[PDB]
């Protein structure tokens, strides 16, 4: 009956670890959008146009 | 700028003191929530 | 006439240092 209580304790420890389960993923920074557009880059476009002309 | 950098350092240090005490924190909270 | 720009610094002891370098500049 001692092994019965030992298995009960191990099962409870597994219940705790399964319920908590801190995964390998901790979202440090949730997604945010930069208000300045990345394309098109107006200045380089105008410079390229002038140089090409 | 001195105050800002001091605040940054204090926040980092306090977070790491807290981050060190983290895995057990969630385990203990669930244990508190699981006591019959 | 240019506005002066001062520089402040600090020294932190780490008990690695690349993940901490990335985490310091995190938005959190």
């Amino acid at each position: 009956r001692a092994v019965y209580l030992q298995l009960l304790n191990r099962q409870q420890e597994l219940n705790i670890a399964k319920s908590s389960a801190i995964g390998n993923v901790r979202i440090i920074d949730n997604a945010v959008t930069d208000p300045n557009p990345v394309r098109p880059k107006k200045t380089i476009i105008i410079v390229i146009g002038v140089v090409l002309g | 700028i001195s105050h800002i950098l001091d605040s940054i350092s204090q926040n980092y240090l306090a977070q790491n003191i807290a981050r060190q005490a983290a895995q057990d924190a969630k385990s203990l909270e669930f244990l508190n929530q699981q006591l019959p | 006439l240019a506005t002066p720009i001062y520089e402040t610094d600090a020294l932190i002891q780490i008990e690695q240092s690349a993940p901490e370098t990335a985490l310091l500049q995190s938005r959190m």
